[PDB]
RNA sequence: GAUGGGGAAGCUCCGUUUCAAAGGCCUGACAGGCCACCAUCGAAAGGGAAUCCGGUUAAGAUUCCGGAACCUGG
RNA sequence: UUGACAUUGUGAAGAGACAUAGUUUCUUUACUUAUUCAAUGAAGCGGAGCUGGAAUUCAUUUUCCACGUUCUAGCAUUCAAGGUCCCAUUCGGGGCUGAUCCGGGUUGAAGACAUUGUCAGGUGG
């Protein structure tokens, strides 16, 4: 009754191939797919420019004028799978796959709802665990 | 009628976190994440997590606690602590 | 950089809350801590006498080592190599017709303590050991006497767990060794050799010293602060 | 014993009373229930934990409300505050004080009354006081007592000329009134 | 056996060793509750020669009384200490 | 007035937070971390969440009926 | 109300009796482990160390002191900011310092007397 229903879908993973990144793909599919990526990735270096702007102003004013679902992750973001125009042809030899199953296959389990987003994150420790000698080698005279 | 100690009921008394849910299993993250998704139960998103949690939106799951209901009459977990007698 | 200060708070006397440091000088222990530290610390405190502290002074790392490497060769049969014996020679004696003799010999400790102190007074031991961690002291302040009686080479052994793994018990607080395949005979007789050179010596100054005389740290500065200043 | 408030204590001879001093403050003075002499609710910081730690002190004379004390060993000397009296020299009149360090006061304690330091034994630390009887009595050094002497002297002046003011007064304290 | 090693060296409850033991093991028995247990004996071979057999349903508690009569002084109380144990 | 504990030959007694390992969490990868009490009982006249009217019966109503509000917890 | 037994330990001398040497009679202090008293959410006990200062040095410091707070009815809490080094970038994880090092005696009083268990004098509705 709640073991029998199916989870919620955080950020939406697609099963689908866009059909782009297909072993010689139409040409329009393979553009269409650099051209989202392009997209996407212009968005996130325009805003890296605007902090750097952001920060070179700040830069500036320090000296210029006077004085006197839980976890702070969402799901892992996605890489680029592409192959760019030169690498791809006939000759299937040639073939260098690309994009790593665990990343992707991760995004899939965080993405639809089977478990939470998390580091593997090592150790540690809060206070020093002392150390100090044996009451035998501290006597031993 | 003995006024009903708000917090207790509703989203505090079926939605429970990580934490309660071990100390109320005593066993482990792993073994509680083994268990979670050998009898497959996920994380939920409440409609008030303030409320839930009693001011607190810290973010953290919740686990469906008749779940955990299910959980504790469950044959793997004698398993699990025989593992450990056995090491 | 810039936008973050240093702070720093003054915790002095008074004018802060202080942080959390170190209390485990200070804690309400529980009351079988607050005994079982007060006995060894009553124990090192208090003038035994030298009947005891002929235990206290005891075999080093490496003797101790080689002695354990010896005897954990001879041990005696668990209950699996029994049963299999047992099945062996159930066979041996319904076809072979043996005495129950077609098996070997066994060569290996002997453990009891009423076995090893029966032993002793027949002089049929050539090393026994002992434990010196037993609070019922008794049952063993008359061994090292009695072994020097009757001419055996004593050992005490730091730890009776350590004797207990030889013999597959949790302790046995003694063992000896009687009788040994030819091919350690030589390791036993100079282990022997050994054993002497570390006791037969120290037997003059365990029992002319009356151990424990010893203070802690605030009587132990106090009478050095006296000394220093007279 | 409905009403009594508190019993007028002193603070506990922690570390900051025995290596330094502190800063502590009076919110009011009240009334005791059944006590020739008033009280005096009076605050501190608890050093180890976040909290405004309440103490009850007996008072003195001369204290105001909203009036700081600094308090411990090394504090100066002026009236309402508290110290050892190793620091002190003879003759500093002080009330409320200690039998044994931290015993948190025996003597000197009811209205109007207050001893006084006469001499010291500074090696091998004591000090020497008089007592509101007379009886001289030598100390150590490292117990305390209030500085001034416990305020409503002249509670006894007065007559009560009346029966039933005695009985108001010994309906609170006890019952050894009407007395044979 | 260490039985007669045992039994004729406690018949010597005045030695020095044996006042020493007596004056660690009183004040660890004092310190402990009134009635206690112990797993194990300080007095094997004088169990084993009332009944005791090392096994499992045997058990042994250890007791503590105080000395003295009976106060209501003088009288003199016929229930021995051990018994009253 | 329990338990701890200690006495008492003993029925049961002294004591009520104290010579106690008393109890529960909060994230977070079985490990770290914080907090500090102490039971419980005792007021139909003390404290205290919130309701009025009219009608009604052989007999009761701030209780039912008709209408109209309120409190708490979801 | 006084005396005796044991609880009841370790010490150094003096006077001694004994085999240079251990066994016990007292007089002296001197001590802590027993026991007794009290308190504290059993938090800062004791020692050494830095920093500086008197200190008068008879060489070098013999030493001894201080070692974050005072006009004022406030406020200080989320392992603390900062510095420093790793990590694996990232949203921040960890170490050392900041906040000296060591012991374990929770902190003092008291200590072989007290006291407790048992006995014997004077007094005594």
């Amino acid at each position: 009754s709640t073991l029998d229903i199916e989870p919620i879908a955080v950020k939406e993973f697609t099963e689908i191939p866009h059909a782009g990144k297909s072993y010689n793909p139409n040409n329009k599919a393979w553009s269409e797919l650099i051209n989202k990526e392009y997209k996407e990735e212009k968005a996130r270096e325009d805003e890296r420019i605007a902090l750097e702007k952001y920060k070179e102003r700040i830069r500036h004013l320090m000296e210029t004028l006077d004085d006197n679902l839980g976890t702070k992750y969402s799901v892992i973001d996605e890489r680029l799978e592409i192959k760019f125009s030169d690498e791809l042809s006939d000759s299937l030899r040639k073939l260098k796959p690309e994009g790593n199953l665990l990343y992707d296959t991760v995004r899939k389990l965080q993405s639809s709802g089977k478990v939470e987003t998390r580091v593997p994150v090592r150790k540690g420790r809060k206070y020093k665990q002392k150390i100090t000698e044996k009451w035998t080698h501290k006597d031993f005279k | 009628m003995r006024i009903k100690k708000k917090n207790t009921r509703g989203n505090a008394r079926n939605f429970i976190t990580r934490s309660q849910a071990v100390r109320k299993l005593q066993v482990s993250l792993a073994d509680f994440r083994r268990l979670c998704i050998f009898k497959g139960i996920y994380p939920r998103e409440p409609r008030n997590k303030k409320k839930a949690n009693k001011g607190s939106t810290a973010p953290t799951t919740f686990y469906y606690a008749k779940d955990i209901q299910y959980l504790m009459h469950e044959p793997v977990l004698a398993k699990f602590r025989e593992h450990k007698t056995f090491a | 950089n810039p936008l973050t200060h240093s702070t720093p708070k003054n915790f002095g006397i008074g004018q802060a809350v202080q942080p959390k440091r170190n209390l485990s000088r200070y804690v309400k222990w529980p009351e079988y801590v607050r005994v079982q530290r007060q006995k060894k610390i009553l124990s090192i405190r208090l003038k035994v006498p030298p009947t005891i502290a002929q235990f206290q002074y005891t075999l080093d790392r490496n003797t101790a080592a080689e002695t354990f490497k010896l005897f954990n060769k001879y041990r005696p049969e668990t209950a699996a190599e029994k049963k299999e014996r047992l099945t062996k020679e159930a066979a041996a004696v319904a076809e072979g017709k043996s005495k129950q003799d077609a098996s070997p010999k066994p060569y290996a400790v002997k453990y009891g303590l009423n076995h090893v102190v029966a032993l002793i007074e027949n002089k049929k031991a050539k090393l026994v050991l002992i434990a010196n961690d037993v609070d019922p002291i008794e049952l063993v302040v008359f061994l090292p006497a009695l072994c020097k009686k009757m001419g055996v080479p004593y050992a005490i052994v730091k730890g009776k767990a350590r004797l207990g793994t030889l013999v597959n018990q949790k302790t046995s607080a003694v063992a000896a060794l009687t009788e040994v395949r030819a091919e350690d005979e030589a390791a036993l007789a100079k282990l022997v050799s050994t054993i002497d050179a570390n006791f037969a010596d120290k037997y003059d100054e365990v029992k002319k010293h009356w151990g424990g005389g010893i203070l802690g740290n605030k009587a132990q500065a106090k009478m050095d602060k006296r000394a220093k200043n007279s | 014993t409905r009403l009594r408030q508190g019993a007028a204590k002193l603070r506990t001879l922690d570390y900051a009373e025995r290596h330094g001093y502190i800063r502590g403050i009076v919110k009011q003075i009240v009334h005791d229930s059944g006590r020739g002499a008033p009280l005096a609710k009076v605050v501190f910081r608890d050093p180890y934990k976040y909290r405004l730690r309440e103490e009850i002190f007996i008072a003195n004379e001369g204290v105001h409300t909203g009036q700081f004390i600094y308090a411990g060993k090394k504090a100066s000397l002026n009236v309402g505050n508290v110290l050892p009296l190793g620091s002190v020299p003879e003759g500093t009149i002080v009330s409320n004080v200690e039998e044994k360090p931290g015993d948190r006061g025996a003597l000197a304690r009811a209205s109007g009354n207050y001893v006084i330091i006469i001499g010291h034994n500074p090696d091998e630390n004591k000090t020497r006081v008089r007592l509101p009887s007379g009886a001289k009595k030598v100390i150590s050094s490292d117990a305390r007592g209030v500085i001034g002497v416990i305020a409503g002297g002249g509670r006894v002046d007065k007559p009560l000329l009346k029966a039933g003011r005695a009985f108001h007064k010994y309906r609170l304290k006890r019952n050894s009134w009407p007395k044979t | 056996g260490a039985y007669k090693y045992l039994e004729e060296l406690q018949r010597k409850k005045q030695s020095d060793v044996l006042r020493f033991l007596q004056r660690v093991r009183v004040w660890e028995y004092r310190q402990k509750n009134v009635i206690h247990r112990a797993a194990r004996p300080t007095r094997p071979d004088k169990a084993r020669r009332l009944g005791y057999k090392a096994k499992q349903g045997f058990v042994i508690y250890r007791v503590r009384v105080r000395r003295g009569n009976r106060k209501r002084n003088e009288l003199k109380y016929q229930r021995s200490l051990r018994a009253t144990a």
